[PDB]
């Protein structure tokens, strides 16, 4: 019933951020504001195109983006964000609430060296437009020809030719 | 056969009554020590 | 139903569950989801006479995202001819089935 | 058959296309036979409840027959409407598939070859 | 049963079979019928005799079966469908797993055993209730699922209904234990022409409603349980006795009677479907019908029967106790043959 | 299908056959008839949560509560089968074979 | 008045569970729809983000939608960060 | 339902030993079926005799089954006429004669070829036309 | 693995829709180590 | 091995599941229940049905709590059965673990089979799927819009119940 | 992983406690020793005899109870939804109707002992 369509290995071929958990944590609020261009186009592609295979570019933009934003994270403010992703992992469930002191540290530090503001709550869960010009997807699930309708009702109600018909009833 | 009762009300069946018979003693904490008390009860009252 | 009243009255008693392609709790999609929308606006209005001929090749691949069937025959097919040849041993797995 | 018709309202005694249709007499002849019916179910009542059977709650009779007049009239309403509905899809089926309806160029005795069966 | 709470015993019983009907999700269906189940099992111990809590468990274990069955059968469908809406199934044995179900439900094949049975035990009343309310439910569903049905099933179980419900009629003396012979082979009638048309089952279900309404309607009047019982009632009130015989008529389905036009309609429709061994076949069973019709006809009015004489205290008193409407379906049960394009209104 | 679909529908299979083939104790029959529920819940339960159905996944409890209400009024017909007759077994019960 | 008075006075000494129960039982009932926090309690679980809040393209003619997750346009919840 | 598919596809009395080795299995094969219920809502009182019950009702249904096809097979060779119903005719009803002798009572087995003579013949413009006892809802 | 077979087209669509669906997880994990595979199903199922 | 413990789990349920059904005395039944039961919240529970698996216990325990309470009331025998003593429940007993044991095996051994339906035996973790949940569970955020999407089934069920009780006290009235 | 592992140590402890128990200290058995004991003299002979107990009604209502505790228990994440209108309306129909399904049970005699 058809191909199987896959890019081939050279093509999902980017270095990937290998941090962990609690570094990407830490850094999530203000990788989400720098790095959301990337990160917008990327899921609105996801969510349009329905496929990966037809976004696996934009999926290497993204890696980049992130590359970049932690290249300076770790030129500029190397050691207040060490104290605060190993602080933030010491917790079993990554809780923001035993950090603010470390938080307040890294926040001011990135807010004059890298000149960055800390996402107000709620700020970064708006929901956001995205000018992309990747073409709209035609048909996005694939669907065929779909089956015509039923042939319509039309005319006007006249009277039952010969009443009820049924056996001998006249009327 | 029998033609069921005409009142629809079959025969009261024959007892079938089986209220425990216990010996609250000669042993029983309360008992104390040498009462010997056979009581019919049914379930927890007597 | 056999006396509609839900679209008499207009109020949904029932409807919002009977398909697992209706909107559910904070937008948790169904597993056949995309299958399930195709299908049921195939045959819409159409006929239920007139459905199982030509929203026919859509409905079975839904059937297949249920089910699996022909899916798990293909991987109980693929796993039956490891057994035949690895006991054989003319093949062995790359390391990446293994580690 | 109806009750996928497209358009179809269900729990609705007598849908609006109905209307065109011509409302039966008062002096139909099933209608005043419904009425008749309501009269039967008079003589019935008075005879369970062992009251003179003719001259006995003519009151009763008189609901018992206006009652059955109405449920008749509007059960021919909907008697006349269905075998109407019936007999509309019925001519437009006809005319937007002639091909399947064929209209064979019949021909008269003089033509045909139909055996003659000597009886004795 | 307290009379106020006995309303809402019976509330919960029509409102959990009109659920059957309005609802378009398989559980919801499947939900209205224990809600009938579990509130049709006090009334039938209304009386609360030994016999009637004889007849209510035969009852709760059939129905609470047949139920179960019921379940699965929704599941093999979703399970191989994944839909809950009332409309074919897509899995045959489902199907077949449903109709197996439904039946016992019914009481149309093998497990019409249950129907006599539970009969004689509970009430005349409750009977009133049983035979003709409890089986719209199972109807309801086997007309909006008739599209896929296989039509071998249901006629096989059709045929034999109105074969043992007939020829099992030719055997007992007790009124209730006939009647329920009588509802076992009419059940067979409807479901006969189930798979052609569902107008018709309407049609039979509507008439048979009424026919046994009017029918349990003289049998309390009466007052009677068995034909020597009910052979006295001519010496009281022959006006009740004489009407017996004329709805017993329409029991056999003789015509210009209303009981004919049932049996005419089917015959009618199954022949427009090329099948004309099998409506003959039932139509030479229903004399089995008629037969015992004749005799208990033959008990109640054509012969008067030896009475008593404390009978004569009787005449003095009347009966208080009315219900309403067994006028009006004396007449609609007996001339209505004239009005047969009126099924129209049906479809 | 897989096999874990397969046991519980075969699990219902023998439920059933425990269920109308009958003995001498209502209870037991009365048993099964409850235990048929496990079959058709935990069935019920492998699908929606397989398809990601999460609508339906009050359809099991639904089913379930329901479940022992025929239970319910099932062990109450017993009590009163004891009440008249004493026992439990399915026997004495044939007064309505008339 | 006082027929009604007593019958509360003869609970309250016959019985003091009931009537407990049934005081605070009855304003569970009355007070969800008087307390003005009410339209605040179902705004603070809209505010709660379970789901990705999924970008739209943009075509022109949008003033509303921000273009980024930090652009004064939008909803905006700093009632409930003082709330 | 395949076996008594196995005896339509074999013509009438040719290939008799085929023709009548269905035609013991479709007679026999309904004995189990009713001695199942005689055993279920007559009830039995012992495994000896229980079996006994399902031996007549076994044994009849495989001769009747039996004798069916073999004297159906007869007729159909030597006047060279199956498809007329004389040849199920006396085809039939001989096992019910035999029938009759299997319970015994040549009594009953002469109202037998009354009847299963006819109902035996009537299967034949069943299957020469197109008689179908179970329609397909066509309308 | 189905160069020897006698009929199987490599990388043949099960569903007759072209259209992307979520890859089943038993072919993603089908011929990987066994202790993979498990926690790869019962990982979270299971974690503790 | 771990790997087939789902195979494991569906099995001593339906073992427990013929115990109970082979008709042993009332409350031996109540065990072979319950140990079905209890392994069934095993089968449920590792398919994610967390909340499931737990009620179904649950309640059931309840279940055949208050059945124990009746069985020793007036449904057991001053001679009680067991699985063993009489030859009828044996009966029924052994034919019940052969049943599994036949079918199992011819599941197992062609992984293909015929019976109803068709079975691919191959395993039961195959068809879990490639999914996220995020930050909330399925099985109990379904469950939970019962009272926000379901208002109509709480209805139904709540009136249910509550003639549940009229019945309960109408049919046992004792005149 | 870990949940049958502890459940499995469990059984295993409790096992070995039972088997050292019952098998260690040097039993002596003389039938009067395992005769049942009745206070002191000679049972009179059933205790499988059927033991009527008078709270049969109060005993299926706890189960009708319990069916209904499993609806209410949802309440948790039920109450994190975008409906409290639809949910405090639902959530208080439940207690309402339990609340009247006791009070039925309650006036009508019911909790009340049989005797
Ligand atoms: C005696 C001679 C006459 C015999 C025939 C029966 C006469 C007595 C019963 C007549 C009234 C019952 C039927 C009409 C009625 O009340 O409602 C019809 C209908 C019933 O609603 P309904 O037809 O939408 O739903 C019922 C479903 N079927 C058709 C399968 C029964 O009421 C309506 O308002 C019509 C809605 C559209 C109909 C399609
Ligand atoms: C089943 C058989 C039922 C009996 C009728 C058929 C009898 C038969 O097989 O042969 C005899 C004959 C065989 O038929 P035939 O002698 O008319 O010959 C028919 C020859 N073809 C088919 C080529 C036209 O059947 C009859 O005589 C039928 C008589 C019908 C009327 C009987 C009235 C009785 C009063
Ligand atoms: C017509 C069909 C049935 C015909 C045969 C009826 C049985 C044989 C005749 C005797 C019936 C019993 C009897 O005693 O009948 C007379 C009795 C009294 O006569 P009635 O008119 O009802 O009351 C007096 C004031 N008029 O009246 C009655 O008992 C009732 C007579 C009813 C007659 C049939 C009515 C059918 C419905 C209209
Ligand atoms: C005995 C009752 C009838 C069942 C016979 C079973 C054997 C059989 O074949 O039944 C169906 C039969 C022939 O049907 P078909 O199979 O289409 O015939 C051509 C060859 N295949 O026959 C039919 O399909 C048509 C009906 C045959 C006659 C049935 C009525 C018999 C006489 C009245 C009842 C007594």
């Amino acid at each position: 019933p058809g191909i199987v369509e896959l890019p081939t290995l050279e093509d999902l071929k980017v270095q990937e951020v290998k941090v962990s958990s609690s570094v990407l944590k830490a850094a999530a609020h203000h990788y989400g504001a720098q790095c959301d261009k990337p990160n917008k186009e990327f899921m609105l592609c996801r969510w349009e195109e329905k496929d990966p295979r037809r976004c696996l570019e934009e999926g290497k933009l993204v890696n980049q983006c992130a590359l970049d934003f932690f290249r300076q994270i770790k030129r500029h403010c190397a050691e207040p964000f060490t104290e605060y992703w190993t602080c933030i992992d010491y917790s079993g469930l990554q809780l923001f609430r035993h950090c603010r002191k470390q938080q307040a540290k890294f926040d001011e530090c990135v807010l004059d060296k890298l000149g960055w503001v800390r996402p107000d709550l709620g700020e970064l869960s708006k929901v956001t437009k995205v000018k992309t010009d990747r073409p709209l997807p035609e048909n996005p699930y694939h669907s065929r020809a779909r089956p015509e309708p039923n042939p319509e009702a039309e005319g006007d109600l006249k009277p039952a030719k010969h009443g009820s018909r049924l056996f001998f009833w006249t009327m | 056969w029998k033609p069921p009762p005409w009142n629809d009300v079959d025969p009261p069946k024959d007892t079938l009554v089986s209220n425990l018979t216990l010996n609250f003693g000669p042993q029983h904490p309360a008992a104390h020590g040498v009462l010997r008390l056979v009581m019919e009860l049914s379930g927890e009252m007597v | 139903p056999f006396f509609d009243v839900q679209k008499r009255l207009g109020l949904d008693l029932d409807r919002w569950m009977t398909i697992q392609s209706a909107e559910q709790p904070h937008k948790i999609p169904g597993r056949c989801h995309a299958f399930e929308k195709e299908w049921i606006e195939c045959a819409h209005g159409i006929g239920g006479i007139r459905a199982e001929k030509e929203c026919k090749i859509e409905f079975d691949d839904f059937v297949e995202c249920l089910l699996r069937q022909k899916t798990m025959k293909r991987l109980s097919a693929i796993k039956r001819q490891r057994d035949k040849l690895i006991k054989e041993g003319k093949y062995t797995p790359p390391p990446h089935h293994l580690g | 058959m109806m009750s996928g018709r497209p358009g179809r309202v269900p729990l609705q005694f007598l849908p609006n296309e109905a209307r065109s249709l011509p409302p039966p007499k008062l002096t139909d002849p099933r209608l005043v036979y419904m009425g008749f019916l309501g009269y039967c179910s008079g003589l019935i009542d008075n005879a369970i409840r062992r009251r003179p059977v003719v001259s006995a709650g003519l009151h009763r009779q008189l609901l018992y027959v206006t009652s059955f007049v109405f449920f008749g009239y509007y059960l021919l309403k909907r008697q006349d409407y269905m075998y109407a509905l019936r007999d509309h899809d019925m001519f437009a089926y006809v005319k937007s598939h002639p091909e399947d309806f064929p209209e064979k160029d019949k021909k008269t005795y003089g033509e045909i070859l139909e055996e003659f069966h000597p009886v004795r | 049963m307290n009379p106020i709470i006995y309303t809402t015993l019976i509330m919960t019983v029509m409102s959990g079979t009109m659920l059957v009907m309005i609802s378009s999700h398989w559980l919801l269906i499947w939900i209205g019928f224990e809600m009938n189940l579990l509130a049709m099992i006090p009334v039938l111990m209304k009386n609360f005799n030994p016999r009637a809590t004889e007849a209510a468990t035969k009852y709760f274990l059939t129905q609470a079966t047949a139920s179960m069955m019921l379940m699965m059968a929704i599941i093999i469908n979703l399970l191989y469908s994944g839909q809950w809406t009332i409309t074919k199934m897509f899995n045959p044995v489902a199907m077949t797993m449903m109709t197996m179900a439904l039946a016992m439900k019914l009481g149309l094949s093998p497990f019409h055993f249950w129907v006599p049975e539970v009969t004689q035990g509970i009430s005349l009343q409750a009977g009133l209730l049983l035979l003709t309310w409890q089986k719209l439910a199972p109807l309801s569903v086997l007309c909006q699922i008739s599209q896929s049905i296989n039509p071998n099933l249901m006629l096989t179980m059709a045929m034999l209904s109105i074969l043992i419900g007939g020829w099992g009629g030719l055997n007992q003396t007790q009124l209730r234990k006939i009647m329920a012979y009588s509802s076992i082979a009419h059940m067979g009638w409807m479901t006969a022409v189930l798979p052609y048309n569902t107008t018709m089952t309407i049609l039979n279900l509507l008439i048979y409603i009424t026919m046994t309404l009017a029918m349990f309607m003289l049998l309390i009047h009466s007052s009677a349980t068995t034909t020597l019982s009910l052979s006295h009632t001519w010496n009281k009130m022959p006006v009740i006795t004489s009407l017996m015989m004329v709805t017993l008529l329409s029991m056999g389905g003789l015509p210009p009677l209303s009981g004919f036009m049932p049996k005419w309609m089917i015959i009618q429709e199954m022949t427009k479907n090329e099948s004309i061994i099998m409506p003959t076949l039932m139509a030479m069973t229903a004399l089995l019908n008629l037969y015992f019709y004749m005799r208990l006809a033959y008990s109640s009015s054509l012969t008067m029967f030896p009475s008593t004489n404390n009978m004569k205290m009787k005449w003095q008193f009347e009966h208080t106790k009315q219900m309403k409407l067994l006028p009006t379906m004396i007449v609609l049960s007996t001339l209505v043959l004239p009005m047969t394009p009126a099924l129209s209104s049906l479809n | 299908m897989p096999l874990v679909y397969m046991n519980i529908i075969m699990a219902f299979a023998i439920a059933l056959a425990g269920l109308l083939m009958y003995r001498s104790h209502l209870m037991s029959s009365l048993l099964c008839l409850e235990g048929m529920m496990l079959s058709l819940f935990i069935m019920s339960t492998l699908i929606i949560l397989n398809t990601h159905f999460t609508l339906a996944n009050m359809m099991p409890i639904i089913l379930l509560v329901f479940a022992a209400c025929e239970a319910a009024l099932g062990l109450s017909l017993l009590v009163m089968v004891s009440n008249t007759y004493g026992t439990d077994y399915v026997q004495n019960l044939n007064l309505l074979q008339c | 008045a006082g027929r009604i008075a007593s019958f509360l006075k003869n609970a309250w000494a016959k019985e003091p569970v009931l009537v407990a129960s049934f005081a605070i039982g009855g304003l569970a009932i009355i007070l969800p729809s008087l307390s003005p926090y009410t339209n605040y309690a179902i705004r603070i679980n809209r505010a709660t983000p379970y789901n990705y809040p999924v970008p739209l393209r943009d075509d022109g003619n949008m003033p509303d939608v921000p273009s980024h997750p930090q652009d004064p346009q939008g909803p905006s919840l700093e009632w409930l960060k003082n709330l | 339902k395949t076996l008594l598919h196995k005896y339509s596809d074999i013509p009438e009395g040719t290939e008799c030993h085929r023709k009548a080795y269905a035609s013991t299995s479709i007679g026999g094969a309904t004995g189990l079926i009713v001695s199942a219920y005689s055993i279920a809502l007559k009830p039995p009182a012992s495994f000896l005799e229980g079996v006994a019950r399902t031996g007549r009702y076994t044994f009849t249904s495989a001769a009747i089954g039996a004798i069916f096809g073999l004297t159906s097979c007869i007729s159909a060779q030597v006047r060279e006429k199956p498809d007329d119903p004389l040849n199920y005719f006396i085809g039939g009803c001989a096992g019910g004669l035999t029938l009759g002798a299997r319970t015994r009572s040549y009594g009953i087995g002469a109202a037998a070829c009354a009847y299963m003579g006819l109902t035996a013949a009537l299967v034949k413009m069943g299957q020469l036309e197109g008689w179908q006892v179970f329609a397909e809802p066509k309308v | 693995i189905m160069k020897d077979v006698p009929d199987w087209k490599v990388g043949e669509s099960v569903f007759h829709t072209t259209r992307w669906v979520t890859p089943m997880m038993g072919e993603l994990y089908g011929l990987r180590t066994n202790e993979e595979i498990l926690s790869a199903t019962y990982g979270f199922i299971w974690y503790t | 091995m771990t790997m087939y413990i789902a195979f494991i789990l569906s099995t001593i349920f339906v073992i427990g599941f013929v115990g109970f059904s082979s008709k042993p005395s009332p409350i031996y039944g109540g065990l072979g229940l319950i140990v079905s039961g209890g392994v069934g919240c095993g089968i449920v529970l590792n398919f994610g049905g967390s909340f499931l698996g737990l009620m179904v216990f649950l309640i059931y325990l309840g279940g055949m709590l208050v059945v124990f309470g009746y069985t020793t009331a007036m449904a057991t025998e001053m001679y009680p059965e067991v699985w063993v003593s009489n030859k009828t429940v044996f009966g029924a007993f052994v034919s019940g673990l052969m049943m599994e044991f036949c079918m199992v095996y011819y599941a197992l051994k062609e992984e293909e089979v015929e019976i109803i339906f068709k079975f691919n035996g191959l395993g039961d973790w195959v068809i879990y799927d490639t999914g996220d949940s995020g930050f909330f569970s399925e099985e109990a955020m379904g469950i939970a819009a019962l009272y926000s999407y379901g208002t109509w089934l709480v209805i139904v069920t709540g009136w249910s119940l509550l003639i549940g009780v009229v019945v309960i006290m109408e049919i046992t009235r004792g005149n | 992983m870990n949940i049958m592992l502890t459940l499995l140590t469990n059984v295993t402890l409790a096992s070995l406690l039972v088997l050292i128990a019952f098998w260690l200290p040097q039993l002596n058995a003389y039938s009067e020793k395992t005769s049942p004991y009745e206070c002191g003299f000679d049972p009179m002979g059933s205790a499988r005899l059927p033991f009527s107990m008078k709270f049969f009604l109060v005993a299926i209502t706890f189960l009708l109870f319990d069916l209904e505790i499993a609806l209410l228990l949802p309440l948790p994440w039920a109450s994190q939804t975008n409906n409290l209108k639809t949910m405090l309306t639902m959530a208080l129909f439940l207690l309402i109707l339990l609340a009247a399904s006791l009070a039925y049970e309650w006036t009508q005699k019911g909790l009340e002992w049989a005797e």
